[PDB]
């Protein structure tokens, strides 16, 4: 009664956009470690019950077209929808390999008035990207915007850290928590534990004191109207 | 190398 209905044939579709290599005109380096992230994500979300498709090095027009077509499909037999964005980023904006596109323009396709088959169903967006340039030093009828959830890797304005060998912090934490408790915890409990893990377990190391011993805290934006379990 | 997004 207070939970999302998961009584469908399929859990839903999970689109993973893994942008690693970028055009020279963007001036951004290769996102080493994102393949580890994308693979881990693919396995976790497959394990949850999603139908997961991974697209690599997409352009802005390609991402827009992708989420557009996804929004135009038939999710009548789907319990929910999920999209994951792995790329370079700035505030309210994410990078394709060609350049930048507004996140709200990506997610607007799944609005209630545009994607009727996902009406009253949860739309999940996991975004691993930076949202600014600032650093954490640390210390010792129904609305069209409803039933959305955004899981950002970091708070607005700050960086999102990524280890080339181990992968990004947010994604690896998320994947661990999903491995262990993905089916017996509610989504907000999971994402809260992700917040705790990313916040505590991680501290950056760099020769430049500007990036030495720095921290990160994820951000969850919930417009959900029910509790969400993946079982 | 060893760094963000």
């Amino acid at each position: 009664t207070y939970q999302y209905n998961m009584n469908f044939e399929k859990l839903g579709k999970c689109i993973i956009i893994n942008n690693k290599n970028f055009d020279k005109v963007t001036g951004m380096g290769v996102r080493n470690g994102t393949d580890k992230d994308a693979e881990a994500l693919f396995k976790c979300f497959r394990s949850l019950g999603f139908d997961v498709i991974v697209y690599n090095d997409c352009s802005c027009a390609k991402m827009q077209d992708l989420l557009k077509k996804a929004s135009e499909e038939d999710h009548t037999n789907a319990a929910c929808f999920a999209c994951i964005l792995l790329s370079h980023g700035e505030e309210n904006v994410i990078y394709g390999k060609d350049g930048v596109t507004p996140i709200k323009d990506l997610t607007a396709h799944f609005r209630g008035d545009r994607c009727k088959t996902l009406l009253e169903k949860p739309k999940l967006f996991f975004i691993q990207a930076c949202r600014g340039t600032e650093l954490d030093d640390g210390i010792q009828k129904i609305p069209v915007e409803a039933d959305f959830l955004f899981a950002y890797s970091t708070v607005p304005g700050y960086y999102s850290w990524r280890s080339p060998g181990r992968g990004s912090w947010f994604v690896q934490a998320l994947c661990s928590i999903l491995e262990e408790h993905g089916k017996d915890l509610e989504i907000m409990q999971i994402l809260t534990r992700v917040n705790d893990r990313v916040a505590r377990h991680f501290e950056s190391q760099s020769d430049d004191p500007h990036f030495h011993e720095k921290k990160q805290i994820p951000c969850v934006v919930s417009m959900l109207t029910k509790e969400l379990y993946f079982s | 190398x060893d760094x963000x997004x």
